[PDB]
């Protein structure tokens, strides 16, 4: 029913296609670096701490999720 | 004493800082500081050197005067 579809509703995006601007992604240089905006106005701090991960395809992915499970997550109204 | 978080209030200051992992410790440090020793120098100079110079000269006379005052030509 869903193959159907397709070629019923989005066949027409070929003819010719591509070839003379073909983008791919370059890979993005992670930093070791700071960014502080002191607000001493904003009742609550607010923090983002983070190392370079190893992206989508990378098998040990599910490792340091499994690790992140161990240190987890917490919110004041949580009844533990 | 005072700890952090109890020291001021400050206000809408973003500050961006790099780890000294990717960062040299001296970037440019002839080229640009060479330059820079020279113009504090040149910014003090004038404040620092006419006491000394004044030194130099109420001390290179002193001893002159010193030496030149136990000795005489007639009896």
């Amino acid at each position: 029913q869903l193959l159907d579809l397709a070629q019923k509703h989005f066949s027409g995006l070929s003819g010719t296609y591509d070839e003379d601007a073909v983008p791919t992604l370059s890979p993005c240089r992670f930093t070791g670096s700071q960014i502080c905006h002191r607000e001493d106005g904003l009742p609550l701090a607010h923090v983002a701490i983070a190392v370079e991960g190893p992206g989508w395809a990378h098998p040990d992915n599910v490792a340091l999720q499994v690790a992140n499970a161990i240190i987890g997550h917490y919110d004041c109204t949580y009844g533990g | 004493g005072r700890q952090f978080g109890h020291l001021t209030r400050v206000r809408h200051v973003i500050t961006y800082s790099l780890s000294p992992f990717e960062q040299r410790a001296f970037p440019h440090y002839f080229s640009k500081g060479i330059p820079n020793v020279l113009r504090r120098t040149r910014a003090c100079i004038l404040r620092v050197a006419p006491p000394f110079v004044a030194f130099y000269l109420v001390y290179t006379w002193g001893t002159q005067e010193f030496e030149k005052s136990k000795r005489k030509n007639p009896a």
